[PDB]
């Protein structure tokens, strides 16, 4: 039962008042049940789209989750995952240079 | 249900061909087999068919398997009085003992025997211990007769029923009749019996 | 590959405990258990993957079963029932798709046992008449005064089984067809050459093994208690 | 020299709850998706049916149909099979395909993991355990190698349909699997610099941090990490001492560039 690596970063560079897509990869868990939320200060954002579920050469699962979003001077972002190898949920957020 | 058989039963003269149906929705379809099931036996393998388009054959009795129609035929050429019997279709939904089975409800077939030389006779029959007990037997009249129930409820008659001595090559029917509250010229009145009966003493 | 099932016939009451019993001596894995009602096929009820493994069919529901071996596989009605009367199918098999077959058991599950009554059996010599006039001699024997219905007739001459020349009733027949627990009646015939009927060697018998109470069945009534039996008459051939 | 991979990935929970899911793969591109919640296989690309006839699919799509219930059940039952050896919940997956070779070759695949181990291949004309693998799945491969027919199926995708079906993808999706999309890359810092580099398509990919023509062997090189329009991301970071930033650059090298390469300089 492995743990979930998270990855937060932009598909465009980073531009105050600019959209964007913000992009959740998570990697490298077992079993495949997980839940991902990505969070706009600490809210859960509702139009989050998913990648189809598939696995790498190690039989590890992996899924990408990517929403719309516009960074600002004031606004964090960041992907919450559950898991059942964890206690607590693990959050990671936007360093706003990814 | 998964598997219908046709027809639900049929009657067919000794010496004539007959043709039992089984078509089935049962997907995936592995394989295909007929059973025989006598009255009150088990059930005897007659075929197995594997398949896509399929044919065997067992003596006189011959099938096909066609999974893309999901349909089966039996034929029986020449049919003996010992086919009488049930014929049951089973389909098998893997090539392992993963599978289920399921099975048709089966066709009944009544084989009518070939009575060459008819010799119709109503004789009495006595019992082995106590000498003044006995019962009618007729015997030997040919299957166009009809033994017709019993009207004195004080009177029994059993239905015909047909015997086979193997190794003369001979064949007969008989029924029999019994009471306590009676004689063998009166027992079988309110049947049609043949105008040739013999009935002896 | 031979599969045996115990008992092959049955009587039993309402609330009564029945267990039918699959031998099985192939080294197979795999056991099964069905049920053939009439207008049916036969249907799953339980089946075994091994020694302890049990796991339910498509009719479950009033059986429990039971693998203590790789030989055996026992099917348990704990509290019998009507609807339970049916022919019994026992299989087994390897990792192969072929359920090989054993003979069946018929059960019957009756509401009261107070009518249950044995056969009286009697054999009735050929007809001189039929001997002269077709060089042919019919035995019948007549079963009657017996009640269910369970009952195997047999021919049996010089204590070997006899198969031609023989025809049984298909069905006994209802001595008070008005009554609806009605006594039975059932006849078979025997016929042989009349010179096998001279010959006073030849030891004819009718048998009729009649299915009824067990050893440990309840019996209240005055008369004998009406076991599982059998019943047969007897003649020797004469000139 | 491209893989064609088909992933399935089945969850069962209990005796009575599961569910199969299915995604393919043409090297790094996605060509269907079989979602458990879908009676038929989706393309996701118009060129997904390949060069096969409307008829060839629909007999291919229904094989497939009647897989996924008789592998369903087929688990279920092989569970009370070795029952109590092993118990729910379980996951299974398999990993089935082929690599396409120049010429006319190819080399055909079928895996399959048990709770994220591999344990089992089809291999010639059967089923068998691979190295390591537990010995209780000799009575599984036993009874998945009596079924004669699934054998000669499962050879005939392998062997023929597969590298078949490929060949036809190959033709029909040229124009998307030569796809090629360009880099952006930009620079940030927490000393660690950043270099960022996204929107690139194929995967092949050269970054490093400069000093003029001084290649930094300090460079360390992130994952690959996919976008969700098909096409990849990935960092270059270089630790260095605050202060020493002034002449550092980024280079970036992509065939999509044709020769004029991204220089970003801090
Ligand atoms: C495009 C080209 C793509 C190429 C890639 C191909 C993907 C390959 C993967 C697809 C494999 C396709 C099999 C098709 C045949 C099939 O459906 N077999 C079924 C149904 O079979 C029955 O019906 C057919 C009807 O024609 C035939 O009549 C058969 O005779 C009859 O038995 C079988 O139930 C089969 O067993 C399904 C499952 C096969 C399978 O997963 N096996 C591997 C799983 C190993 C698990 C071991 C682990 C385990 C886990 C838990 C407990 C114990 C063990
Ligand atoms: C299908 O091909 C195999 C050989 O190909 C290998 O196995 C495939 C399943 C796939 O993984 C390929 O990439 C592999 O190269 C044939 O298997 C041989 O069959 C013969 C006789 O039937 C037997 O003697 C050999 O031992 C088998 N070879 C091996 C390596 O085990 C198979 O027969 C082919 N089947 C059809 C229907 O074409
Ligand atoms: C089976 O598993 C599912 C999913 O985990 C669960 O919701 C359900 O309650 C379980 N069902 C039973 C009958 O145990
Ligand atoms: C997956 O699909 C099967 C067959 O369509 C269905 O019976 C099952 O309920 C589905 N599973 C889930 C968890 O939705
Ligand atoms: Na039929
Ligand atoms: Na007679
Ligand atoms: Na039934
Ligand atoms: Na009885
Ligand atoms: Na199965
Ligand atoms: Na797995
Ligand atoms: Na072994």
């Amino acid at each position: 039962q492995k743990t979930p690596q998270i990855q937060v970063y932009s598909r465009h560079p980073p531009e105050n008042g600019k959209p964007n897509i913000l992009n959740c990869y998570v990697t490298q868990f077992h079993p495949p049940h997980i839940e991902i939320q990505m969070l706009k200060n600490g809210k859960k954002i509702p139009k989050v789209e998913m990648s189809d579920m598939s696995f790498s050469k190690d039989w590890s699962f992996y899924i990408l989750a990517h929403t719309e979003f516009t960074p600002t001077e004031t606004d964090t972002y960041a992907c919450r995952v559950k898991h059942a190898s964890m206690a607590e949920p693990k959050t990671v957020y936007w360093d706003r240079d990814m | 249900t998964q598997v219908e058989q046709s027809p639900q039963s049929l009657v067919v003269r000794q010496g004539e061909n007959c043709v039992l149906q089984c078509n089935y929705s049962v997907t995936p379809d592995n394989h295909l087999r007929w059973f025989k099931q006598d009255t009150g036996k088990g059930l005897v393998s007659l075929t197995v068919l594997v398949d896509q388009k399929d044919k065997t054959s067992n003596g006189r009795y011959s099938a096909t398997l066609d999974k893309d129609a999901k349909h089966s035929t039996l034929h029986i050429t020449a049919t003996l009085l010992d086919d009488t019997a049930t014929y049951i279709c089973v389909v098998g939904d893997r090539g392992s003992a993963l599978g289920r089975l399921h099975f048709g409800a089966g066709t009944q077939l009544i084989v009518i025997p070939d009575i060459q030389n008819p010799d119709p006779a109503v004789y009495q029959l006595r019992d082995s211990k106590s000498s003044d007990k006995s019962v009618c037997l007729f015997t030997d009249f040919d299957s166009q007769t009809n033994v017709s129930q019993s009207k004195d409820s004080d009177v029994y008659i059993t239905d015909k029923c047909v015997l086979d001595m193997r190794s003369m090559d001979f064949k007969s029917n008989s029924a029999v009749a019994w009471s306590n509250k009676f004689a063998c010229a009166n027992a079988f009145n309110n049947s049609i019996i043949p105008e040739d009966t013999f009935f002896p003493s | 590959a031979a599969v045996t099932q115990s008992p092959r016939n049955k009587v039993a009451v309402t609330g009564g405990k029945v267990t039918l019993s699959c031998n099985q001596t192939n080294n197979h894995n795999n056991m099964y258990w069905y049920r053939q009602d009439t207008g049916h096929g036969l249907r799953l009820i339980h089946y075994s993957y091994g020694a302890g493994s049990t796991e339910k069919g498509d009719i479950p529901d009033g059986y429990k079963a039971s693998r203590p071996s790789q030989e055996n596989f026992s099917l348990i009605l704990e509290l019998a029932t009507p609807s339970q009367t049916s022919v019994y199918f026992c299989a087994s098999g390897d990792e192969g798709y072929t359920q090989y077959f054993g003979p069946g058991t018929r059960l019957l599950v009756l509401e009261d046992l107070r009518n249950v009554t044995p056969p009286k059996v009697s054999l009735f010599e050929p007809s001189k008449a039929e001997i002269s006039h077709t060089q042919k001699a019919t035995l019948v024997c007549l079963a009657t005064g017996f009640y269910p219905d369970h009952v195997e007739l047999s021919w049996w001459v010089n204590g070997k089984e006899v198969h031609s020349g023989v025809c049984t009733d298909p069905q006994p027949l209802k001595e008070q067809p008005a009554l609806n627990d009605s006594r039975y009646s059932l006849s078979s015939r025997l016929r042989v050459s009349a010179t096998f009927w001279q010959n006073p060697r030849n030891h004819f018998r009718c048998q009729v093994q009649f299915y009824g109470l067990s050893e440990n069945d309840e019996w209240t009534q005055d008369r004998a208690k009406p076991v599982t039996q059998i019943v047969s008459a007897e003649a020797w051939g004469r000139a | 020299n491209y893989t064609f991979r088909c992933l399935q990935m089945s969850s069962f929970a209990n005796r009575s709850w599961s569910r199969t899911d299915s995604v393919v793969w043409l090297g790094d591109l996605q060509t269907h998706r079989w979602s458990n919640d879908s009676a038929t296989i989706s393309f996701t690309k118009p060129w997904s049916q390949g060069k096969l006839s409307n008829q060839q699919w629909e007999k291919l799509q229904h094989m497939f149909q009647v897989y996924r219930v008789s592998f369903t059940r087929d688990i279920q039952e092989l569970v009370k099979m070795m029952s109590p050896k092993e118990d729910y919940p379980i996951e299974i997956q398999l990993s089935a395909g082929c690599e396409m070779y120049p010429g006319n070759a190819s080399e055909s695949f079928l895996h399959v993991a048990f709770q994220g181990k591999y344990v089992v291949r089809f291999w010639g004309t059967s089923w068998q355990t691979v190295p390591g693998a537990p010995s209780w799945l000799d009575l599984p491969i036993k009874v998945l190698n009596a079924d004669q027919g699934t054998s000669a199926t499962v050879q005939m995708l392998l062997n023929d349909t597969c590298p078949l079906f490929v060949r036809g993808l190959l033709e029909a999706g040229k124009s998307d699997l030569e796809k090629q999309e360009k880099p952006v890359a930009w620079l940030s810092s927490v000393r660690q610099l950043v270099c960022h580099v996204s929107g690139f398509y194929p995967k092949p990919v050269w970054v490093m941090w400069m000093r003029g023509d001084q290649e930094q062997q300090g460079t360390h090189r992130g994952d690959f990490l996919p976008n969700a329009d098909e096409t990849w991301y990935l960092q270059a970071t270089l630790d260095v001492e605050a202060g020493e930033e002034a002449g550092l650059a980024c280079r970036v090298k992509h065939s999509s560039l044709g020769g004029q390469d991204i220089i970003l300089y801090w």
